[PDB]
């Protein structure tokens, strides 16, 4: 008997947006952090 | 609250505007309830010429009012419209100031741009574009498979090097052992030899089969 | 990415009741337990199956 | 999935070594499972 293979509890857009926005987040270029805190800030899926 | 800001924006216009005419040549200090009384009969007069006049232009088939339909407008209110330009000329006459506008930064919203999907056919162009992924997809996702085999060899052929390893120094360090060099017990430690009674039992005897 | 940059984690663990294993009163088991067989799950490396 | 008889006769000494027969094999045996390194599985 084997258990079933379990799936991450984020799709693989969040696991995208999540690296996304944390590469956005280290501040390379500042447009790009700016909409990524702005994102942070107003997305209301990112609870989860 | 912006909901009760859309009426009290122009009634509190209406009651500066009468209290500006209550100080012109008369009183300082009114009554509350005296001024309430003569914004509502303010509010009322406005709305009344503005019914009344659209209503005897519209009588006579036009849709915006000319000065011909104010003058029997301000006429059947009992008005005396030639006494309005001694009026006008006053040296008390004072302007009240319009309300301020809700919307000041009018455009202060970095936004947030997302684009992913595109319409199907009976969605045309011009409704909204679909939105995110993170919106409403969902796909499973499993862990990283290790199918190699040299690496499943190099895990196999060590975890089976290191519990008999420790299989041997277990049984060494509890038992009888002997050892190459002096007192090497902790280094390279030797289960002693035991003899047997019958040892062809032990010897041929297959022990997997 | 292809799979994901997000580790998977013990099912069981992050979502079960094991708190319904645990044997508050040895006389009064409010349910039955049964035994239990091995599952030897695949999700875990370092098992060769 | 099915023990070798090598970690078979492992599991059998070192649990019967922690059941009361003597003190020496029980903290040599617990001195065992606190310090190996391949006893996943």
């Amino acid at each position: 008997r084997l258990k079933p293979r379990s799936i991450h509890e984020l799709s693989v857009e969040q696991q995208l947006y999540y690296k996304e926005i944390t590469e956005a987040c280290v501040g390379s270029c500042e447009a790009k952090r700016a909409e990524a805190l702005q994102s942070i800030a107003t997305d209301p899926g990112l609870y989860q | 609250n912006p909901a009760d800001n859309y009426h009290l924006a122009r009634r509190r216009t209406l009651q500066v505007v009468v209290s500006s005419l209550l100080t012109e040549a008369g009183f300082e200090s009114a009554e509350k309830a005296s001024v309430e009384t003569l914004t509502e009969m303010l509010q009322s007069y406005i709305s009344e010429i503005g019914r009344s006049a659209k209503s005897y232009c519209e009588h006579t088939a036009r849709t915006q009012p000319t000065l011909s339909d104010i003058v029997v407008t301000l006429v059947e209110m009992g008005f005396n419209v030639d006494t309005l330009p001694a009026y006008a000329k006053r040296s008390q006459r004072m302007v009240i100031t319009a309300p301020p506008v809700t919307n000041q930064p009018v455009t202060p919203k970095a936004l947030t741009a997302g684009q992913n999907r595109p319409h199907p056919p009976h969605i045309p162009s011009h409704f909204p574009e679909f939105p995110d992924p993170h919106t409403y997809i969902k796909t499973p996702t499993y862990r990283e498979p290790v199918s190699d085999y040299q690496v499943l060899r190099e895990k196999a052929a060590s975890q089976r090097r290191d519990v008999e390893r420790a299989l041997t120094r277990f049984m060494a360090k509890t038992g009888e052992t002997q050892s190459l060099f002096k007192d090497d017990v902790s280094t390279f430690p030797l289960i002693a030899a035991r003899p047997f009674t019958i040892p062809y039992l032990t010897a041929l005897l297959p022990s997997e089969l | 990415p292809w799979y994901s940059i997000f580790p998977i984690d013990n099912e069981d663990l992050v979502y079960g009741r094991w708190e319904d294993n645990i044997i508050w009163d040895a006389q009064a088991m409010p349910r039955l337990l049964e035994p239990p067989v091995l599952t030897l799950d695949p999700n875990d490396e370092n098992l060769i199956l």
